[PDB]
């Protein structure tokens, strides 16, 4: 499985760029496709959202008419087409794989991202900024939010993510109780529906990062500041 | 006083056509195996005779009653003429759908076998109600309007219409569902020469119930707008109105008699 | 022969004897005195319309919410039943599968029919899509039912007369069971899936121990052939459905019928058989388009499920009891309350 | 000869079993029935906040 | 409700799929191949073209697409298999028509094809194969026929007969007896629910798939005569 960005690098500000990603090893018509930005050491930000098939489309209010989103099946590729940029969208950009039914998991993969410099909603808070800590010890990380994100169907539609220094961001849990494919048994989650918890019962030295929860209940898709990890 | 009797054959017309037509309706609602997209169009034949049994016939039994003097507003007269080039053309253009629906399962047979929907059952359906609509809509942009329309009786008068509604309601139509009939026909005998028997019957009784029923009313509706002077008998023009309407009784009999699973139902 | 065939049939004359010497009443005495099941109604809560042809077999996901389907169109479909909505359509290779299974876990499913192979999809791919994981080839004649016991061994059943058992990783028969004479029709696992059962056009059924691979019992009564089978949910009786219109409940541990379910008027066989949660209802499906729901205590005729317009193919109930779903020829599933 | 001689295995095999006097199996299904009565909402519909297909 | 309506958007996405093979489904014939052992299906599908329980041969004819399914490994015993094939446009029963013995047992299986109450509403296309083999061994004299047919030395020629130019009158006398002993048993219990379509053929004609077309639009014309309650 891959996905690879292409595109970016300097642009003057009045001007214009076009992201591309070019997915592999996956069947890329079957997912809906989000790019997602992280500002140099900030925080991330959900841009815009294609459906499987083209069928919907959103954006967050930053970028509203002034990125646009496309796609093409065909050649397993997503685009993001800047048409007039600021000081405000430089950023590291992610194109992220997610796909939608009973008891799937969105949001699973994620490219490497490509850096683009130039020259209500629901409201997400983490009340942690860093934590010191070692190997072995057991940690917590909370996060809140301003509308509850239990649904009446019974889901709560919280994400968290792990990024590590020089990685791209990875899924750790996809509904608060629901552990991703592919990660430790050691992590685990659960919450009120307003405010929530990321647990690990043991750390290991490649829990050492910067864990970022996320709202999935309506769009602008939001995410907390982040909450480091530090030895 | 003869009156009673149009009052008794009024009662016992509405009665068979509102009962014959339920009878298609019900049927075809509750059977599953009846749910056809061929018998679609005898669905919509039937909900004209059914429209025409409740929105028409009262009125027209009424004014018949009463000698044929008309009582009641002029522009109910207008609604009623409106209502009644309506669904009668309905009714016609139904049997016409009918007879191409029959033409197209015999003549290009592969592509009619139950792939049918949206393109020929809707557009067809749809193009028999809509032109219906567009025939009757003179009569509500208010032809009747003119000078020495005299209210104590309902009919239509302007010639220029009279002839023109014919024309398109029945004068093509009836080409139209002879033409198709006789390819449908041809189109047989041509199958079975090439491999090298209810059909040969059925036709002519289809064929002939239509013609029965509007060859007289057409043609004499149309004589008296291309010949004000003809000294028509009004007890003529009104027994080929009746005959006219005797259609929408044998509609629901001879598009359910034949039928095999119209049939198995009514064996029940 | 001869010399074999006396003691064989003495062998048969003297096991009758020892089901008869263990029949000191009938089931229908010891429930003569329990109130009845009050009539039940239910109503067509969900109907399931994306097929394009017959419906021949189902199955419930253990989250009782999940449901796969199969029909003579070539494909699966998933079902959320709560939603309506196709949570995935498998393309397969055959068009005439005859039957259908998920795997406990979820993570798979399982189909067979007119061409012999079993064929295993993956649900949870990394590539996203649901492909196939292994064809199990073997088999001889046309797979009639399967059933995972976990996601490495599934159980199938044939027209070539055996049942076996497949270890999935390798793709090979682990055991396979052979005491049947005619076509077998359909399995059901045990709650513990020590044992399955199977009954097979010879208008008899077996038990058998997956773990040894032997017969273990053989029952008899039916006039023509089994269709279905189902474990009642204590693990230690069966019903069975047939084309002689009677469903019949056997006891493993006194080793016989213990009731026949029948009506004057159902002339024509059941295609497929389950039970409620807790047992007390029989659902059984049938020709004539419809399905009895039988008191499985007093044989009374509790209900019926009357939506469908061709033949019910297939029946499941809920792990948790929550619903009836009902397959038919008529292209359709319906969900039942 | 191998037909007949597996058969008669078989019908030994089947032939010493520890069967079970019925009214006393055909107790257990009706004791297992009532049990469980409480857990079945096919016997026993439940109201509509805790049925899941509710109507629209 | 964010990840249920974009649920419902790829149960849509998979409705559009149905549908796009619900035409290919309509627009296709489905047919049940049968014979004896000794019949030249095997042949046949070669005609038609130019532990495996079941074999699909695809073919057209004037852009109009056939499936037929050649049922393979499966043991005598069809009763339950057979059920499957209530679906198909018609079935195609291959005989050897060579004077065999067997030619009893295939008037055998015919009737129980013919008299399947889950076969009541399907035609048989019928082929008399091998008709050359009975060429050469009538006009060699060598054939036995009344020896097992018991009743070909008082049956004759019907007026029905349209024999090629010079074929034999002991020929054409066999070819049709044959024919009219398998029409004997389609009209016993045939009561327009469906027909049965005799051909005669060989080992090298072209003409079978041309025969298989022209006889489905035979049907399919007595079908749409039926919904039409004109037949
Ligand atoms: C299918 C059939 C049985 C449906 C019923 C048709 C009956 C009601 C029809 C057939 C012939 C009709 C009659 C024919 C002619 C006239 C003269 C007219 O100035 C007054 C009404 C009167 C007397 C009609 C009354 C209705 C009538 C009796
Ligand atoms: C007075 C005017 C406005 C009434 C117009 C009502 C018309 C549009 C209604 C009356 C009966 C209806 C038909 C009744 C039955 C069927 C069969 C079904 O398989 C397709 C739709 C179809 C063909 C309907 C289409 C719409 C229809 C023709
Ligand atoms: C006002 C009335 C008297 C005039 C129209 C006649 C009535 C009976 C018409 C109008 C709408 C019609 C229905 C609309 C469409 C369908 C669906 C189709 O799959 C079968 C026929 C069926 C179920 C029609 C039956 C007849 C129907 C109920
Ligand atoms: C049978 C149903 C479904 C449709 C037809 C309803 C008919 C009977 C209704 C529709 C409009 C009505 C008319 C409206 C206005 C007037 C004027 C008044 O001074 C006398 C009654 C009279 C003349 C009404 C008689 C009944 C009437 C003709
Ligand atoms: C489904 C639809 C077609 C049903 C129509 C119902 C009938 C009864 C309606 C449609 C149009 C109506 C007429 C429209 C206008 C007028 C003029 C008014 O000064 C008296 C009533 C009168 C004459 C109405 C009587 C009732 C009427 C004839
Ligand atoms: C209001 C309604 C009745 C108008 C009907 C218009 C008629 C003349 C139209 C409608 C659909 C048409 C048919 C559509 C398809 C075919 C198949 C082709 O191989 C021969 C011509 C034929 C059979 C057409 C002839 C003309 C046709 C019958
Ligand atoms: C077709 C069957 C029913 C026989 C009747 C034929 C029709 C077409 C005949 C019968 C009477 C005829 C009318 C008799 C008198 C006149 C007046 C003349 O100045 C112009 C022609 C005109 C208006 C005729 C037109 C044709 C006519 C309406
Ligand atoms: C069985 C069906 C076709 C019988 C109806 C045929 C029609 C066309 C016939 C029947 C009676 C005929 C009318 C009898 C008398 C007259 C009076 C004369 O001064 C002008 C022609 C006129 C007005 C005739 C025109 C044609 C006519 C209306
Ligand atoms: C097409 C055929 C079978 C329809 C039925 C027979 C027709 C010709 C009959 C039925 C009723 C009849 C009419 C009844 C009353 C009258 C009034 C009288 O003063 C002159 C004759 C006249 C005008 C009749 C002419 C012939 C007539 C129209
Ligand atoms: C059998 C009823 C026939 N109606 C008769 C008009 C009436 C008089 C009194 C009450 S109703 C015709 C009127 C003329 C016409 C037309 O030119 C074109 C299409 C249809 C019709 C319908």
């Amino acid at each position: 499985v891959q996905l690879v960005e292409s595109g970016g690098g300097l642009v003057q500000p009045g001007g214009s760029r076009k992201l591309s990603c070019s997915a592999s090893g996956f069947a890329f018509s079957s997912f809906g496709m989000h790019w997602v930005r992280q500002a140099p050491e900030k925080g991330l930000e959900w841009v815009a959202y294609i459906s499987s098939g083209s069928g919907t489309i959103y954006y967050a209010d930053t970028v509203k008419g002034r990125f646009t989103i496309s796609r093409d099946d065909p050649k397993n590729t997503l685009f993001l087409q800047m048409t007039s940029l600021r000081s405000e969208d430089t950023a590291m950009y992610y194109c992220v794989r997610s796909i939608y039914y009973y008891g799937s998991s969105p949001f699973d993969f994620w490219g490497q991202g490509t850096t683009l410099t130039v020259s209500s909603d629901i409201v997400m808070t983490q009340a942690t900024s860093s934590v010191p800590v070692t190997p072995g010890e057991s940690v917590s990380i909370s996060c809140r939010s301003s509308k509850s994100l239990l649904h009446s169907n019974g889901n709560t539609y919280l994400y968290w993510f792990l990024q590590r220094p020089g990685q791209s961001p990875q899924l750790l849990i996809y509904r608060m109780s629901n552990l991703a494919s592919g990660v430790p048994d050691r992590f685990s989650g659960s919450g009120s529906g307003t405010a929530f918890t990321l647990t690990i019962s043991r750390l290991e030295a490649e829990d050492v990062g910067v864990y970022y929860c996320m709202q999935h209940l309506e769009y602008p898709l939001t995410f907390g500041a982040g909450t480091k990890l530090e030895l | 006083g003869q009156g009673a009797a149009a009052l008794v054959g009024g009662v016992l017309l509405i009665g068979a056509v509102l009962a014959g037509n339920s009878l298609v309706c019900v049927s075809v609602a509750t059977e599953r195996a009846l749910q056809t997209p061929t018998n679609s169009f005898i669905v919509s034949l039937a909900a004209a005779d059914l429209l025409l049994a409740l929105l028409v016939l009262p009125l027209f039994v009424y004014s018949e009653v009463q000698g044929g003097a008309w009582l009641l507003s002029p522009r109910l007269c207008d609604a009623l003429m409106a209502m009644d080039v309506m669904l009668c053309t309905a009714s016609i253009f139904n049997l016409c759908a009918i007879s191409v629906d029959r033409f197209v399962a015999v003549a290009v047979p592969l592509r009619y076998n139950r792939q049918g929907g949206s393109r020929r059952q809707l557009l067809l359906i749809g193009a028999t109600w809509l032109l219906s609509a567009a025939v009757a809509a003179p009569v509500l942009c208010g032809l009747n309007d003119v000078r020495g329309r005299d209210p104590a009786v309902c009919r239509l008068e302007d010639r220029d219409y009279v002839v023109y509604s014919s024309v398109c309601s029945f004068f093509l139509p009836c080409p139209l569902m002879l033409l198709l009939y006789w390819a449908t026909f041809r189109g047989l005998q041509r199958w079975e020469v090439a491999r090298r028997r209810k059909a040969m019957r059925v036709l002519p009784v289809v064929v002939g119930a239509f013609l029965l029923c509007w060859t007289p009313f057409f043609v004499v509706h149309i004589t008296q707008a291309l010949c004000p002077a003809c000294s028509v008998p009004p007890r003529l023009v009104s027994a080929v109105t009746w005959l006219g309407y005797v259609n929408s009784a044998l509609n629901p009999v001879i598009y359910t008699v034949f039928n095999a699973e119209f049939r198995n139902v009514f064996r029940k | 022969l001869d010399q074999l065939r006396q003691e064989a049939e003495q062998l048969k004359n003297q096991i009758r004897d020892a089901r008869k010497a263990c029949a000191d009443a009938t089931l229908s005495q010891i429930t003569n005195n329990i109130d009845p099941v009050g009539r039940i109604q239910m109503r067509t809560r969900r109907t399931l319309r994306g097929h394009l042809a017959k419906i021949y077999a189902m199955h419930w996901g253990t989250d009782s919410r999940l449901l796969v389907s199969a029909s003579q169109d070539g494909k699966l479909i998933i079902w959320d039943s709560y939603t309506t909505n196709k949570v995935h359509a498998i393309p397969l290779r055959s068009s005439w599968v005859m039957t259908c299974a998920y795997a406990p876990s979820g993570n798979y499913v399982a189909c067979g029919g007119l061409d012999n192979i079993c064929s295993i999809y993956n649900l949870k791919t990394r590539e996203g899509n649901v492909r196939v994981s292994r064809e199990l080839a073997g088999h001889t004649g046309y797979l009639s039912c399967c059933r995972f016991l976990d996601d490495n061994q599934i159980v199938t059943s044939s027209g070539d007369t055996t049942c076996a058992l497949w270890d999935i990783e390798t793709g090979q028969q682990t055991t396979t069971f052979t005491g049947h004479t005619g076509d077998v029709m359909s399995l059901s696992l045990a709650p513990d899936t020590r044992l399955f059962v199977s009954g097979a056009c010879d208008a008899s059924a077996k038990l058998w121990d997956v773990r040894e691979g032997m017969c273990r019992q053989t029952f008899t009564g039916h006039e023509s052939d089994i269709n279905a089978i189902c474990f009642f949910p204590n693990g230690n009786a069966f019903a069975t459905g047939s084309d002689d219109a009677t469903c019949r409940l056997f006891d493993l541990r006194a080793d016989q019928e213990l009731m026949t379910y029948s009506h004057d008027n159902i002339i024509c066989g059941i295609t497929s058989v389950s039970f409620s949660k807790s047992g007390r209802l029989l659902l059984a499906g049938y020709d004539d388009f419809n399905c009895n729901v039988w008191d499985a205590l007093k044989a009374d005729r509790a209900g019926v499920l009357a939506g469908h317009d061709n033949r019910v193919s297939c029946l499941g109930v809920t792990d948790d009891g929550m619903a009836v779903a009902t397959g038919s020829w008529d292209s359709f599933l319906k969900i039942w309350n | 000869i191998a037909q007949a001689r597996k058969l008669v295995e078989q019908l030994k095999m089947e032939a010493n079993i520890d069967r079970i006097k019925v009214s006393k199996a055909a107790a257990d299904l009706m004791a297992y029935c009532e049990a469980h009565a409480k857990e079945d909402p096919l016997l026993t519909p439940v109201p509509a906040s805790e049925n899941p297909f509710r109507e629209k | 409700s964010a990840e249920d309506k974009a649920a419902v958007e790829r149960s849509k996405m998979i409705e559009k799929q149905l549908q796009k093979d619900k035409q290919v489904y309509r627009a296709t014939h489905r047919l049940l191949l049968l014979g004896a052992d000794n019949s030249g299906k095997s042949t046949i599908v070669k005609q038609m073209r130019i532990t495996s329980g079941i074999f699909e041969t695809k073919f057209q004819v004037d852009k109009v697409n056939f499936h037929m399914f050649d049922v393979g490994a499966q043991r005598d015993e069809r009763r339950k298999w057979i059920q499957c094939f209530n679906d198909v446009t018609a079935i195609i029963f291959v005989v050897d028509s060579s004077d065999y013995n067997r030619l009893q047992e295939a008037l055998n299986d015919f009737k129980s094809i013919w008299n399947n109450r889950w076969l009541r509403t399907i035609s048989v296309i019928l082929f008399l194969n091998k008709q050359d083999l009975l060429a050469e061994k009538v006009l060699a004299g060598k054939s036995k026929i009344e020896d097992y047919f018991p009743e070909f030395a008082r049956y004759t020629t019907p007026e029905d007969a349209t024999p090629e130019p010079g074929e034999d009158p002991r020929v054409t006398r066999a070819k049709y007896f044959i024919r009219d002993e398998f029409l004997r048993i389609s009209t016993a219990s045939g009561d327009g629910r469906h027909y049965c379509y005799p051909h005669f053929t060989c080992s090298v004609d072209t003409e079978n798939a041309r025969r298989i077309f022209n006889d489905v639009t035979d049907i399919i014309i007595k079908m749409n005569l039926r919904d039409c309650g004109l037949f």
